[PDB]
Order: structure tokens, then C-alpha cells, then sequence
RNA sequence: ACACAGUCGGUACGAAGUCGACAAGGUAGUUGAUGG
RNA sequence: ACAGGAUCAAAUCUUCCUUGAGCGACUCGGCAGGCAAAAAAAAAAAAAA
RNA sequence: AUGGGUAUUAAUAGAGUUUUUAUCGGCAGUAUUUACGAGAUGUA
């Protein structure tokens, strides 16, 4: 009366399998992080500066 | 190297021009094999690749 | 009503036992009227 | 309603009207069952009653269908058949008369 | 007893073991599990219920679905009968079938095929099989079946043969052995029993003319007599009737027993004429019965014009008890039949010509067509071209709401040859809709069906179905020994005319026809290459390049995401999972 | 019989019926307990 | 079994889906063969009349 | 052919039949086996 395998999944017809396929994960009701936004000028300043350092 | 040595002159050719590595290829979902090179693929893993189509000689009336 | 059959079921509700356990742990016809309407209550 | 003219010929005139006043009172408005059905009763006039002469009249009124030839032959053998009217069911016959304005 | 049992190591292969995610092929123990124990009552009891539980529960079944998952559910209990077989296939009949594939009732039909041989009642089987469309396996029955018709009852042989040619299963050897085997006994047999069996045949396609012939003779001689389990031996019109029906299905033009259908039918007519007080009207036939003999009769070519001057003169009389489909059929035969130059045929069809275009809202697709034929086959006295124009008219806006109709058959390359004739141009929408929907007739095409169709074609382009002109290439391709010199000729040129086909068939179809030229030694007045790997279609393979993409070979909560996820339900049972052990601990 | 071959225990009827049976059902004589 | 099903419908020669693995595979179903006789190291070697 | 009375190839319900060696002597008598269905809810 004792079944084993030694992979995931079983081959029994009429029996539920205990790996199943993944399901996404559930929503929620609020937001884990705060962002706020550098000014435009600012950043575009930082972005221009850095291009010509790295590449 | 099975497929290479074995397929026609043609697919041969075909080959040799294919950047890469086809076997690599395939296996990756990157480039889909002709007739004569999944026949050979099949010949050398000892299965089909795709529904094998059996030819009968049946007509309706 | 499958279990309050007249002749009687061969086996105990245990699905109705556990069930009612969970729920509290979370949390003269007139008169025979009557008193299935104390047990109801 | 559209499935009656499969069924015609298995009917009688009484039968038709009794479909047809169910389907209005229902509140169906479909002329072709109604143009349909006007050929059934007019090629069996020998054999209409006066309830189903004024109830022929009553339904066609209340449907809108017009027909002077249906009319006509309906008044024609209501005046053949006067023997057997009641004061409602010629106030009904007429009623549709009234309505139709033939 | 001592049971043994031992589980072994084996001779697998585990190092750099890779998980795919695929079951393995079987379960490790399969070696029968005999208890050395005796049950108990209860455990006996368990163990033997299925015998009730099994046809009670085939019996509660309102559905295919259902019937499928109690016999999976008991599949494992043993040992199955043929009452269990059979109750499983009453009940699917009666449900309403399913698919004959489905794996769960390939369980049922091989366990069928398995106690053949053990069947009393095999015929019994075998109709139930033809009934839910299992083809294959009643197919394979014939083995087992063939040894036992001379044993059967007459009438188990007559439903036999009617089942067999309901699916339209070809069985000579089968068909020849019932035929010997009823030999001594169609006399007695019952009307509906004779015309089961003909009908049978009619299915089969099988030509039995020495059969037709006696069961002709033996309706005579009934008729000629007449002037609840086994059904009278003297037949009605509606048996004789079907029996004219099924000599025109095999082809049989038997004059005598058609002057007879005529004489019985125009009694009939005069008859229902002399009814009086309408209510017994149609008592003996119907229009449908009108409409039967009317199509029996053109069918045959047998040119009975009292009989079809009778019908139209029953139909006029009548006609607001005809149901518009059967005065367009009776319309569409007497006009191909008789000339419309006849007075009593011009007044009578010009009447149902006003019927049918009054009741065109009601028409389907293959009445709408019969109407567009009969419209302009009639010679009416007014407005000859405005009448078809006005029908024409009415046939298009009615196709439009018949978009979805994918069941009703009709001629799809009639209606829109009548459509585009006479320069007379066809809407888009109805053309894209007709074109769209003679796909599916395509299995059904004759020749002229074919030539028909690409003359329609043809002649609209001179809009295009490109599709469509390629699968008929493709057929008339494959079917070229089934035309004629001429009717290959001329359905080439209107193939290519209607815009070419596709070079992979346009090349060999030009070299069959000038085999067939050769062949036939025809060459009328009026009148390539090899094939090449580069004109094959891309779709397939055949070609050496290679190509960047894949070759994608794929196309109550607890109960829903089993029947959702491993595609069985568990009915009865219930399954829970660990994640909810809290709500009971 | 695994047994110096014995000893102590040892299956718990029916519904296998059905014109069945508090709060919900989406009507299955089906269902109420259970978010990190 | 190309057996059943879908489709703006398939190169001759099925574009796919179903057939839990079309019963392990292929067959048989008036199939199958224990004993005698006659032979016979394992085996093989006689159609019936 | 303003088209299907229309052109081509029904062996079609019947594709069916007992070989070779051999002058003369010898065997070939019996048993088992397939419906472990509720024919039937009998042909509507």
C-alpha cells in the first residue's frame, strides 16, 4: 500500500499531486516603499555628467 | 557531428552556413529544423520530434 | 438534516463536530413546539 | 410565432386564434404570423364560430395587421352565422372593427 | 498465507539526476495485491457495493460528462458485464452522446470489444455503437458479428444492417450474409422492418437490386391485399414512400412500383380533397409526404405528369397549410421537371413563387437556395426580370443573418452562380459569407459540384477567394480520375481564370490533363515545367533552410483547481492540503 | 499452518431506500474551520 | 481503424486536435491440445482422405 | 449549356477452383475447451 518516486510528480491517475504548479502571489492593500523624484534639471545634470565617466 | 555526417550534401551545406551550433540552436528554441535534419535528429534520439504522419491508402466512395 | 434522519445514520457527523468546535472556540403539539424550539435556540 | 407555419396544417381555425391570442396577450407583434395565419382562416370560413369570428377580430385589431379582404369575409359570415351572437361577443366582434377602421 | 511481495532496487539511472517535471511511465507496484486476510462485513460490503452503486449512479447521470467519470471512478472494479455495458451505452444515447475518442469511453468500447463474444444480444451493441457514432469499433464488431446472422432473428438482422448504414459504413461481406440469412423470412417480416433494412442498404450504398426487386413485389402484393412489439405486415404510405425514397438513394427505377406509388398517391389527393370538415385533413400524408414523393420522382427522372399535375393542383389547393420549406422544394423539383409554359404550372408556380417570397424571412440557407433556383427557372407572365431581381435581392439580405449557420447543407456554388449571372454583380459581404461557408461542403462535391464552383468564381473575378480556389486545385487534384474530359478541361480554365492557383498545383494538374487529353483522344477546337523545391510551401519543410522562431508543439476551491489543474473530478471524494491544518488544529 | 500444532480474542443487519431531508445555496439531499 | 472532431480547409501523400501507453507488440477467436499409437540424446521429421 | 437530363471506366449483392513426389512394409485411437448476461426495459 506504500507508493515512493524518487522526481516531483507521481503517475497515479485518481490521485492529487503535492507539487503543483506555481500561482501568483496574492495582492495588497499598501505600498512597502516611498519614492520621491529629483528635481529634472538637477538629474539631467547627474545623467549627462555620468554618460561620459562610464562609456 | 551524427547529423552532419550523415544528412545530404544540400543540408550539409546549409549547415556550414548557419551561424552556430544547430543542435544548440534547436535545443534552445532559436531555429527550426527541416524535414531531413529532424528525421535524422529522430534516428540518432531513438524517437519522434513531431506527430508522425503514417501514410494509408484509404478512399471513400 | 443528514444526520437528523429518523432511523438513524450508522456514523457520527465528526465534520459537523469539528466544525461547531472551531466555531465556538473562534467565536401538547405546542408545547413539543416549544421545546424544539429550545433546542433550536 | 415563427415556428407555427410548420404546424399549420395540424391545426384547426379555433386552434390558430387560440395561438395567436396567447401570443398577444404574451405581447408578440410579428405581421407574418399574423398574414400567415389571415389564408388559414379566410379558406376555413364554413366552420367559424361566433366567438371565433369576434376573437379573430379582437386579436387582429389589437395587432395592428389590416386586411379589407380578411375583414370583409369575417363580416360576411358573422351576418351568415347572426344566430348564434351574444351582445359581448358582438360587441367584441365590433370592437375590432372599431379599431382596425374598416 | 505468506504474501509475497518484494520490492527490488532495479536498474535505473539517478547521477546528475535533472528534474523535468514529467510523470514517470508507471506506478512501481503492480504486482496484484491478494489479501491473506478475510474481510470483514463491512470491508466485504465496501468491496462489493459497486455492483449497486454503478447502475445507480449510471442511472442518476443526466450527462455524457457524468456517465464518463462513474465508469473511470469504477473502472477498477471487476468483474464487468454486459448489462453494465450495455446499461453505459443506453445511457450515453440518451444523454446525447459524446466524443466516440474521449479516453474514458474508450475504456467502455474496449471492454465492448473484449466480451464480444460473450454478448447474447450483440446487435443490441452494435446499434447503440452506430447511434453514439463509434465507427471504428463497430467496424471491428463485423469479425465476431459475421458467424452469428444466421443465428440472429430477422428483425435483429434488419436493425443490424440499418445501423451499419447509418454511419455509412461499407460492409459487403456483412450485407451479403444478411441477405442469405433473410432470405426465407421477407416475406412475413413487418413494413418498418423492410424498410429498415433497405434503408440500410440505401446508407451502405450497397446496389442490392436483387433485393430491392423482391421487397418492391412484396409492397405490392401487400397494397394489392389491403384493396405491440413486431408492427403490422401492411404497409402505409409513409412506408412506401420511404422505400421509393431509398430506390432513388441506390438508383432503382422500378416503373411498375412507381405507376402504383402514383395511383395510391392521387387516390390520397383526391381524398383529402373530398375532406370536408378540416379536421381530417392530411390524415394519410402530410407535405412533407407531398414533398418526399415530389423529390423521389425528380430524383428518379421519372416523368409522371398526371402524379406531379396532381401535387401541384393538392399544393394550390392547400397552400396555406404547406410549410414554405416544402412549396420551395416542391417548387425548385416541379420547375426543373415540367416546362413552366403549361398554364395550370405558370399559375400554380407563380402563386408559390409569391408564397416563397412572402415567407423568405423564414427560409434557411439551403430553402433560400432552392427559392434563387426556382425564381429563375420559372417563366412567369409579369415582370420576368424584375420578379428574379426582387428575389435575388431578398436572398442576399436574408444571407447576412444566417452568418453563423455552419450545420444546414445547400449548394453553395448554385447560389452564387445564380447570384453572378447575367452581369449581375454580387454583394461582397454575401460572397465573403458563401465562400466562407463552402468549405465545408467540399467533402460532399461532385464533379459538376466542382466545375459549378469555379464557374462562379470565374465568373465573379471577371473579388477573389484565393483560399478557396487553392482547395479546390488541391481536390480536384486528388479526385482527377473522378472527370471527364470536358469537365476537367473546363474546370482548369475556370481555375485559372477565377485568379491562378498556387503553382504547386497548377503545374500537375496541367500535366493530368494531358494524360486525360492523351487518354480520351479529346482535343475540342478552341485547344508545364518541374516541379520545383522553391514553389513548396513554406509551411512544411521540405526545403534545406533554416529558420530563427520555435516550433511550438503546445496549442468547493479545493475541487475546482483539481478539475482545473489535473483535469479529473473527484466527485464524492474531498482533498484538503496542509496549508489549512490551523483551521483545525 | 510462521506454530510440541495449542491458547486468548475474532467480522456488529437494514439507506442495497428515496413520491428523500439552524443558516446558505446558485439546486450538488451540495455547503459553514483556515492569511504569513 | 486515418476511427472521431475543429478551422476564410491541409502538395501529390492530413494543417492540426482526440485516441491516459488506440489492450506491452503482432496475430487468432471452429482459436487453443493433455494422453494413446508411431518415432525420438536437445530438437526436428506424416494435410486430410 | 444564363448549366448539370452533363459527356468518363460499375468485376455490380458474388475476382470463385487441391500442388509435388511416389513400385513394395508401418502409426494415427481419445479427452479438454469459448454465453462466469439480467435475450428483456422484446422490434415504436
Amino acid at each position: 500500500k506504500l507508493f515512493v518516486y524518487a522526481g516531483a510528480l507521481h503517475p497515479h491517475w485518481q490521485v492529487p499531486q503535492v507539487i503543483v504548479p506555481a500561482k501568483t502571489p496574492a495582492e495588497v492593500s499598501f505600498l512597502p516603499f516611498s519614492v520621491e523624484r529629483a528635481d529634472p534639471v538637477q538629474a539631467a545634470a547627474r545623467i549627462a555628467a555620468l554618460g561620459d565617466r562610464m562609456k | 557531428k551524427f547529423v552532419r555526417l550523415n544528412v545530404s550534401e544540400a543540408q550539409r551545406q546549409e549547415i556550414k552556413n548557419w551561424p552556430g551550433s544547430v543542435v544548440r540552436c534547436i535545443e534552445n528554441g532559436a531555429c527550426i529544423p527541416s524535414r531531413e535534419l529532424q528525421s535524422r535528429l529522430e534516428q540518432v534520439v531513438g524517437v519522434p520530434l513531431t506527430r508522425r504522419k503514417k501514410r494509408a491508402g484509404n478512399r471513400r466512395l | 438534516s443528514g444526520y437528523r434522519r429518523g432511523r438513524g445514520v450508522c456514523r457520527d457527523r465528526r465534520r459537523e463536530n469539528l466544525q461547531g468546535d472551531q466555531l465556538e472556540v473562534r467565536a401538547a403539539a405546542l408545547d413539543a413546539a416549544i421545546e424544539e424550539e429550545n433546542i433550536l435556540q | 410565432a415563427r415556428q407555427l407555419p410548420n404546424a399549420l396544417y395540424q391545426l384547426t381555425g379555433k386552434d390558430v386564434l387560440r395561438i395567436l391570442s396567447s401570443l398577444d396577450a404574451a405581447g408578440l407583434a410579428d405581421m407574418l404570423a399574423c398574414r400567415q395565419v389571415a389564408r388559414k382562416l379566410l379558406a376555413e370560413l364554413d366552420e367559424l364560430d361566433s366567438v371565433d369570428l369576434a376573437d379573430a377580430s379582437a386579436v387582429f385589431a389589437s395587432q395592428g395587421y389590416r386586411n379589407p379582404e380578411l375583414y370583409s369575409a369575417l363580416a360576411r359570415r358573422a351576418v351568415d352565422v347572426k344566430d348564434s351572437f351574444d351582445a359581448p361577443t358582438v360587441f367584441r366582434l365590433l370592437s375590432g372593427f372599431s379599431q382596425n377602421a374598416v | 498465507f505468506y504474501y509475497r511481495f518484494h520490492k527490488r532496487i532495479g536498474k535505473g539511472n539517478f547521477n546528475r539526476y535533472l528534474e523535468f517535471y514529467q510523470k514517470p511511465r508507471g506506478i512501481e507496484n503492480t504486482l496484484r495485491l491478494r489479501y491473506n486476510y478475510t474481510p470483514t462485513f463491512t470491508a466485504k460490503k465496501r468491496s462489493e457495493m459497486w455492483k449497486v452503486n454503478l447502475v445507480k449512479k449510471i442511472a442518476h447521470a443526466t450527462d455524457a460528462k457524468q456517465v464518463l467519470d462513474v465508469w473511470t471512478y469504477y473502472r477498477h472494479r471487476r468483474t464487468k458485464r454486459p448489462y453494465h455495458y450495455l446499461l453505459a451505452l443506453q445511457r450515453l444515447v440518451e444523454v446525447g452522446g459524446c466524443d466516440p475518442t474521449d479516453f474514458r469511453f474508450r475504456l467502455i468500447a474496449r471492454g465492448i470489444y473484449r466480451t464480444a463474444k460473450r454478448f447474447i444480444n450483440l446487435p443490441r451493441v452494435c446499434v447503440y455503437l452506430a447511434k453514439l457514432n463509434a465507427t471504428g469499433d463497430l467496424q471491428d464488431l463485423s469479425r465476431f458479428l459475421i458467424p452469428q446472422v444466421e443465428a440472429y432473428f430477422p428483425f435483429q438482422l434488419c436493425l443490424l444492417a440499418h445501423a451499419f448504414g447509418s454511419v455509412r459504413l461499407q460492409d459487403k461481406v456483412l450485407f451479403a450474409a444478411i441477405d442469405e440469412a433473410l432470405r426465407p423470412h421477407l416475406s412475413e417480416l413487418p413494413a418498418a422492418m423492410l424498410v429498415k433494412l433497405t434503408q440500410g442498404y440505401a446508407g451502405a450504398l450497397v446496389h442490392n437490386y436483387g433485393l430491392l426487386a423482391r421487397v418492391s413485389l412484396l409492397l405490392q402484393q401487400r397494397v394489392s391485399r389491403a384493396a405491440r412489439h413486431s408492427g403490422p405486415l401492411l404497409p402505409t404510405l409513409h412506408h412506401l414512400l420511404a422505400f421509393g425514397r431509398v430506390c432513388a438513394d441506390l438508383k432503382y427505377q422500378d416503373f411498375g412500383y412507381l405507376e402504383m406509388l402514383s395511383i395510391q398517391m392521387q387516390a390520397a389527393f383526391r381524398a383529402d380533397l373530398a375532406v370536408s370538415s378540416s379536421r381530417e385533413t392530411f390524415q394519410r400524408f402530410s407535405p412533407f409526404s407531398v414533398q418526399e414523393l415530389v423529390e423521389i420522382f425528380h430524383r428518379l427522372k421519372v416523368n409522371d405528369v398526371s402524379l406531379l399535375l396532381a401535387a401541384l393542383r393538392h399544393v394550390q389547393a392547400r397552400m396555406h397549410d404547406y410549410p414554405p420549406s416544402c412549396v420551395a422544394s416542391i417548387g425548385f423539383c416541379t420547375a426543373q421537371m415540367l416546362p413552366c409554359d403549361a398554364s395550370t404550372v405558370r399559375q400554380v408556380h407563380a402563386q408559390m413563387l409569391e408564397v416563397l417570397q412572402e415567407a423568405v424571412p423564414l427560409l434557411d440557407l439551403c430553402s433560400l437556395g432552392q427559392l434563387a433556383a426556382f425564381a429563375k427557372k420559372a417563366k412567369p407572365r409579369r415582370n420576368r426580370s424584375a420578379l428574379r431581381s426582387s428575389v435575388f435581392e431578398a436572398v442576399e439580405a436574408r444571407v447576412l443573418e444566417l452568418q453563423g449557420d455552419g450545420r444546414t447543407v445547400f449548394d453553395v456554388g448554385r447560389l452564387l452562380e445564380l447570384l453572378s449571372l447575367n452581369g449581375r454583380r454580387v454583394s461582397e459581404e454575401a460572397f465573403h459569407i458563401l465562400c466562407r461557408q463552402a468549405h465545408r461542403h467540399h467533402d460532399l462535391f461532385e464533379p459538376q459540384d466542382f466545375c459549378r464552383l469555379a464557374r462562379a468564381l470565374a465568373r465573379v473575378k471577371c473579388l477573389q477567394a484565393s483560399s478557396l480556389v487553392n482547395a479546390l486545385a488541391r481536390r480536384t487534384l486528388r479526385q482527377e480520375d473522378e472527370f471527364s474530359p470536358r469537365d476537367f478541361l473546363s474546370l482548369l480554365r475556370s481555375l485559372t481564370l477565377a485568379g491562378p492557383p498556387d503553382r504547386v498545383y497548377a503545374v500537375p494538374l496541367k500535366e493530368k490533363l494531358r494524360r486525360k487529353q492523351v487518354l480520351h483522344n479529346y482535343f475540342p477546337a478552341s485547344q508545364s515545367e518541374q516541379l520545383l523545391e522553391s514553389d513548396l510551401p513554406p509551411s512544411s519543410r521540405q526545403t534545406p533552410t533554416l529558420r530563427k522562431g520555435r516550433l511550438l508543439l503546445g496549442p468547493l476551491e479545493e475541487k475546482l483547481r483539481i478539475a482545473e489543474e489535473e483535469g479529473w473530478d473527484l466527485l464524492h471524494r474531498r482533498v484538503a492540503s496542509l496549508r489549512q491544518l490551523k483551521g483545525w488544529l
